[PDB]
């Protein structure tokens, strides 16, 4: 899973 | 011609980079400092950090990008993450020393700074080559920011899955980048200039390449993946 990214993104 | 919703591509586009984007780099004084046996790890892995945060936030905006499911999203940053910084750097290099200026002397980077983290000429010697023969394109900042988007935007990434969708999106990108060239990039300059902004991808794709070859080298050892932050970590691997 890629929660930081996930966070940067939405 | 250009149509209007080309014209809005650019103007979006040229927008979102200008977010990202700070030309005084006032935020390298965040990240640890930089040392000059990988003195400069900590240093440019911050870097590295800020730029993907940067390049996820220019990303967003891409025309397209944000009605790609979240996963596919996550695909193309993770594997463009560092082509785009590769590109996105070519800004502050130049050519008098084959460096990177940004800004001040303690952020002035060199072969030396990158050997410094870890990597070797295996790498090195052809990303300098890139950033000549990039510099040597002199892009109109249009073509720049249309470049690193249809970059992000691949459809041959692995992993991906509507890579229909992906393609759609990135060939509006590059009608949008084509008839630019045609309509405000006068001669000669322009000569095969698509074309060779295209080799300039496939030249990322082999820098990528060696790239995530010597950074599984360097994160398998735990004292340099201790070094490095989550969100490098996250992105790049672990
Ligand atoms: C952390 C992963 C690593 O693998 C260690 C395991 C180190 C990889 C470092 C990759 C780099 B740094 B060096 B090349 B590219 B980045 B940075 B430094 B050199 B290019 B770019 C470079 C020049 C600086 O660009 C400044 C740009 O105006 C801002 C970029 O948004």
């Amino acid at each position: 899973n890629h929660p930081m990214l996930m966070n940067l993104l939405k | 011609k250009l149509s209007e919703e080309q014209q809005h591509i650019i103007a979006i586009l040229l927008d979102a980079h200008h977010k990202t984007y700070d030309p005084t780099y006032a935020d390298f004084r965040d990240f640890r400092p930089p040392v000059r046996p990988l003195s400069m790890l900590p240093h440019l892995a911050d870097l590295v950090s800020y730029s993907i945060q940067k390049v996820i936030g220019f990303a967003k905006m891409i025309p397209g990008f944000r009605d790609l499911t979240s996963d596919d999203q996550i695909v193309l940053l993770k594997s463009s993450a560092i082509e785009v910084i590769m590109l996105r750097s070519n800004q502050s290099f130049t050519m008098d020393d084959m460096s990177w200026d940004c800004g001040s002397q303690d952020y002035k980077y060199d072969v030396t700074d990158v050997s410094k983290a870890g990597h070797t000429l295996e790498l090195i010697e052809p990303l300098i080559k890139f950033q000549v023969g990039l510099k040597k394109l002199n892009l109109h900042e249009e073509e720049h920011v249309l470049l690193m988007a249809i970059c992000i935007v691949s459809p041959d990434r692995p992993g991906v899955q509507d890579a229909k969708l992906v393609e759609a999106i990135q060939d509006r990108l590059s009608n949008t980048l084509q008839t630019y060239i045609r309509c405000r990039h006068p001669p000669p300059g322009s000569h095969q200039l698509y074309a060779k902004m295209i080799q300039k991808l496939a030249d990322l794709r082999s820098l990528n390449e060696e790239h995530s070859k010597q950074y599984r080298s360097l994160s398998f050892q735990p004292e340099n993946s201790m070094k490095l932050t989550p969100l490098v970590l996250e992105v790049f691997g672990n």
